[PDB]
């Protein structure tokens, strides 16, 4: 995971 | 300030556009706007 | 941005990040003009030679950001795009005349200490501030330096101050046919200070603070930064006011 994501996931706190 | 758009097609914001919450609104200055002012 | 510095939190509450949904990728800078509309560069959305033709579905914008990669919980806001409007006269084949695009947000975004709109300019604001020598500010997460030689991607938003430049001087600094719809800025060759916008800063805002009302105005959109790998004399910006009419035609008419 993680180093596979250039950007930290950003969907928590959503809709 | 004096608007130019219709709030219902443009959404909110115009009237208070351009004033930063953590700088203008707090009578605070960012590290380099003096440089910009000086050049005016 | 090349030869600029770490932005202060909230120094540019209208800075928007234009983000590719997948591959998740930072595409361009952009600006928040109201809680429903964002300005960016047309070439950030459409450029046929490289197979670029994004629809409201492939993109997303992130607002109120500081760190380039972290998820700034409780601080940034992510918004979907309802529609994208690229100037119908956008010239991509040759010179980027009319390099502008409008993005309508799926839903209004709340303002905060980190999210606040930037003013568009009017005739008076133009003719009084848009002048050679006057310094404007450009913000972005573009690269720190040309590629292939440290680290080139910033970890936080960057700022740099640039002086507008006389037109005739801009025109003679390139073979590209410049138009009235654009203007250039940047220091000179022999000049002590460098500082410029790079490719990933495209679509971002060129803003000037009025000495009058203390309000920030977005005079241009980074259309062709002259830094990093691009290297040209001056950076070119879309002339916002000169396109102010198209901006209403689109707004009044579509949202
Ligand atoms: C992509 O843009 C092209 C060139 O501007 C246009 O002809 C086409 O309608 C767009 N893509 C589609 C099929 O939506």
């Amino acid at each position: 995971r993680n180093p596979n994501d250039k950007y930290e996931p950003f969907w928590e706190d959503e809709e | 300030f004096h608007t130019f758009f219709n709030e219902k097609t443009f959404g909110l914001g115009e009237a208070d556009c351009g004033l930063r919450p953590l700088f203008e609104k707090k009578s605070l200055k960012d590290t380099t706007e003096k440089e910009l002012l000086d050049s005016y | 941005i090349v030869e600029g510095w770490d932005a202060e939190k909230g120094i540019a509450p209208w800075q928007v990040m234009l983000f590719r949904k997948s591959p998740q990728e930072l595409l361009c800078g952009a600006s928040l003009i109201s809680d429903r509309w964002v300005l960016t560069a047309a070439h950030c959305i459409l450029y046929p030679p490289w197979d670029k033709n994004f629809t409201e579905n492939d993109l997303l914008v992130r607002i109120g950001k500081h760190s380039r990669t972290r998820y700034e919980r409780n601080v940034e806001k992510i918004s979907m795009l309802e529609k994208i409007y690229v100037h119908p006269r956008y010239n991509w084949r040759e010179n980027l005349d009319r390099d502008i695009a409008l993005l309508k947000l799926k839903k209004p975004v709340p303002f905060s200490d980190y999210i606040h709109p930037v003013c568009l300019p009017d005739k008076q604001t133009v003719t009084s501030l848009l002048r050679a020598g006057y310094k404007g500010r450009v913000t972005g997460w573009g690269n720190l330096r040309e590629t292939w030689t440290n680290e080139i991607q910033p970890s936080v938003l960057q700022v740099v101050n640039l002086p507008i430049v006389e037109r005739p001087v801009c025109k003679a600094s390139t073979r590209i046919r410049i138009t009235d719809n654009m203007f250039c800025a940047g220091f000179k060759v022999n000049d002590t200070k460098r500082g410029d916008a790079c490719e990933g800063d495209s679509g971002g805002p060129f803003v000037m603070k009025s000495p009058f009302n203390n309000r920030w105005y977005q005079m241009g959109i980074v259309s062709a930064g002259a830094g990093c790998d691009r290297k040209g004399k001056y950076g070119f910006y879309t002339h916002v006011f000169r396109l102010k009419r198209w901006i209403q035609k689109v707004i009044d008419q579509f949202g």
